């Protein structure tokens, strides 16, 4: 039910602004893309020490309200607002597991919620809307932290408006 | 509102803004003490602002009245967007004047092709963002339920209708939520959702107020 808030105490906007997700426990690491399996292009969303503050994200709901609440199902994307590229999804892929990846399509209602956790927020993934959520955490591999389902062990972020 | 026009001061006197230090939703004054808005606009300690045309300045014709009760529809489902309606009882009666008047509830449902007035202070752009100082207005027709369902497969219930233009260019948008859709002088819709704003084949989706009139009347009667 609560409004999601940025590091300056302002409500997070619905698509209008981009935000850095700043991890509280891995301060020297930012959002980036990396290769997973035998893939040519980097499509996995990671926290990378050589990428700080990292690529910023937008949070999008079809609801015609200009702020985001913890109860809204969201698309999360890199890049511009009205685009369909850089859209986060969760895809089973070795060696990571339920890996957060980027794709080039965007459903009406995305599968994510942003929920308060400790001193910031966690990203929670919903396989379907009626169900309980799965925390997004980190899989440490190849000197980076792949975002993946890790229920019980969320990566806690502060949300800093890109400006 | 994308592709709309400046309403003008006295033109939409039943429009209110829902405020918690910032404007976040529209609403409609349905009598001196009751406002209807969208369930997804629910927030603690809502202040309703009435008589506003320019949201960013204290014009003096304003009335700022706190909500005393905010009643989300008991079947509101945050997973499906169904039953997206809320009633706010104001703590005191609004004083009615040239810029503050109530909109009445419909006696029956509106038909496809009927022209409606949709208003709000939401985003005026289909790509990017720009928020107006003054209230914006749009004339938009109700679309058939079949074409609404073709536009958004699996997501349109009996308590929603589409309105606008499958061509694009003219629509409600972010910041318009909870605001009025008025057809034949009666409140027929509440701004709810859509895929983007003013995009081809992605019309606005509105809460179908004619389905809720008995619930609204009962709720007002008992509270």
């Amino acid at each position: 039910s609560s409004v999601v808030v940025d590091t300056n105490g302002q409500p997070v906007s619905n698509g209008a602004d981009a935000y850095y997700l700043v991890p509280v426990s891995h301060g020297h690491a930012g959002l980036a893309l990396a290769k997973i399996g035998n893939e040519a292009e980097p499509r996995a969303v990671v926290l990378d020490p050589h990428h700080r503050p990292g690529r910023p994200v937008r949070f999008e709901s079809p609801l015609r309200i200009n702020i985001i609440k913890e109860s809204y199902f969201l698309n999360i994307k890199f890049g511009p607002s009205s685009s369909d590229s850089g859209v986060w999804d969760v895809i089973q892929q070795d060696p990571i597991g339920l890996a957060v990846k980027v794709t080039d399509t965007k459903s009406l209602l995305g599968p994510f919620k942003v929920e308060k956790e400790g001193e910031g927020y966690k990203i929670v993934y919903y396989p379907e809307r009626g169900q309980t959520g799965l925390d997004i955490g980190l899989v440490h591999r190849n000197d980076k932290y792949y975002l993946a389902v890790k229920d019980g062990e969320p990566c806690v972020f502060k949300i800093r408006k890109a400006t | 509102i994308v592709g709309g026009y400046t309403c003008g001061a006295n033109t939409v006197p039943y429009q209110v803004s829902l405020n918690s230090g910032y404007h976040f939703c529209g609403g409609s004054l349905i009598n001196s003490q009751w406002v209807v808005s969208a369930a997804h606009c629910y927030k603690s300690g809502i202040q309703v602002r009435l008589g506003e045309d320019n949201i960013n300045v204290v014009e003096g014709n304003e009335q700022f009245i706190s909500a005393s009760k905010s009643i989300v529809h008991p079947s509101y489902n945050s997973n499906t967007l169904n039953n997206d309606i809320m009633l706010i009882k104001l703590k005191s009666a609004a004083s009615l004047n040239s810029r503050v008047a109530s909109i009445s509830l419909p006696t029956s449902c509106a038909s496809a092709g009927t022209q409606c007035l949709i208003s709000g202070w939401g985003n005026t752009k289909s790509s990017g963002t720009s928020y107006p100082d003054v209230l914006k207005c749009l004339k938009a027709p109700i679309l058939s339920d079949s074409s609404c369902k073709s536009a958004y497969p699996g997501q349109i219930t009996s308590n929603m209708f589409c309105a606008g233009y499958l061509e694009g260019g003219k629509d409600s948008c972010q910041g318009d939520s909870g605001g009025p859709v008025v057809c034949s002088g009666k409140l027929q819709g509440i701004v709810s959702w859509g895929s983007g704003c003013a995009q081809k084949n992605k019309p606005g989706v509105y809460t179908k107020v004619c389905n809720y009139v008995s619930w609204i009347k009962q709720t007002i009667a008992s509270n």
